This record gives C-alpha cells, structure tokens and sequence, in this order.
C-alpha cells in the first residue's frame, strides 16, 4: 500500500 | 441495490491457498438460522484479491462439482482443500447500494490540490479492489474549500484520462500532469 | 464465530 500527495 | 446476484468465480490456487476466509456453515450459523458458508475476510496479496471478484459477505453455493448450501463448517472446509489448484465457485451476494457519479472542478493552490490518495495494482487499498481512494483532505486546500471531496471517493478519471486498473505511479503522474484547473470524476458512496 | 482460512 502506498500513499501519495496531490 | 438489496437484490440477490449470482456469479461464477473460478481461482488459481496460489502458495498461501485460495486467499480468503469463511464463517457458516449448519453448525455454525451466522445471521439467524442461515447455514449459508459465507466470505469474512480477502486476504491481501493472495489469489482471491488480484482476481478482485470474490466479496466479503458472499455465499458459496457450489465448489466445483460439490453441493456447499447445507453443509457443517468442516465439510466446506474440506471441500475447498479438496478442490484442487483451478478452483470453481458458484456465489451469491445482495447487491451493494450503487455509488453517486460526480464530476467536481478543482483550482490548485499553492500546494496543489489538497488531497491524498491511496490504491492500484499491488498497492490495494482494500483487498480486491484496484480502485484510486481519497484517503486524506487537506485543513484549509481546494479539496477542503470546494467542499465536495470526501475521504473514502474514489477517483475514477482526471481530466480525460481514466483510473481503471492502474498501477499507482501512473495514477499520481496523471494527477501532476494537469494545469490549475483540474477536472476530477469521482464515485461516492 | 467460527472462522477458517482458505
Ligand atoms: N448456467 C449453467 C451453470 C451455472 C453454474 O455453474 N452454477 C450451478 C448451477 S445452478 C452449478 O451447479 N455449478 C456447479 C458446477 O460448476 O458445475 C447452468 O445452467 O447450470
């Protein structure tokens, strides 16, 4: 699992 | 929505099994005096969750040739060890409550649109689905100010490009690949 | 409730 920023 | 579906799954058997849980059965009844066997949990990474068809809370009706509607705890058990590695299940499930379709119109600002993501393939954010989640919305962003975005949307498409089925990497160079004015697609629950 | 890994 990933988390990303936008 | 509510209504009963009914679908055939077939798996491959992978090291760790077929990658899911059950609870049920004639002398474990779950729910009432149902003996139904049902699925509990898809495990992550396992053989269930990349084919991304079996759901938490479906009923096993038949593994491959065998009759699992009314059968103990153990036999199903049993019958899904016995199965061999090309496993074919015959399920049931109630429709789950369909999803609202939104577009929403974004202006970055400057720390871009303020919100998180999470998911893609081999980065599940729920087991069995390859799907794009907004986990995070920033205090104060666009995200936040448009007021539209929630935590637990999906995001579907940006501009014309869709998100279905795509690795992770790709769904955030799509996001970042945009002018200031961003057009999301979004599924609410 | 009964629970077993498949
Ligand atoms: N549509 C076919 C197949 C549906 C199916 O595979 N599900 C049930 C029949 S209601 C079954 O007995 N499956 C066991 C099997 O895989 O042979 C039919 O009319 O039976």
């Amino acid at each position: 699992r990933r988390e990303s920023e936008i | 929505e509510g209504e009963m579906e009914y679908e055939e799954i077939t798996l491959e058997r992978g090291n760790s099994g077929l990658g899911f849980s059950i609870a049920g059965g004639t002398d474990n009844p779950h729910i009432g005096d149902d003996p139904s066997i049902f699925i509990t949990k898809i495990i992550p990474g396992g053989a269930a969750a990349q084919d991304g068809r079996l759901r938490v809370n479906d009923s096993i009706l038949f593994v491959n040739e065998v009759d699992v509607r009314e059968v103990t705890h153990s036999a199903a058990v049993e019958a899904l060890k016995e199965a061999g590695s090309i496993v074919r299940l015959y399920v049931m499930r109630r429709k789950p409550p369909a999803e609202k379709v939104m577009e929403i119109k974004l202006i970055k600002g400057p720390k871009g649109l303020g919100f998180s993501i999470a998911g893609g393939v081999g980065n599940q954010h729920i087991p069995g689905d390859n799907s794009i989640y907004v986990t995070k919305i920033i205090e104060g962003g666009a995200a936040h100010k448009d007021g539209r975005l929630q935590i637990g949307d999906k995001i579907l498409a940006v501009n014309s490009v869709g998100l279905e089925d795509v690795m992770h990497e790709d769904a955030v160079a799509a996001l970042k690949n945009t002018y200031d004015v961003v057009y999301l697609k979004v599924a609410k629950p």
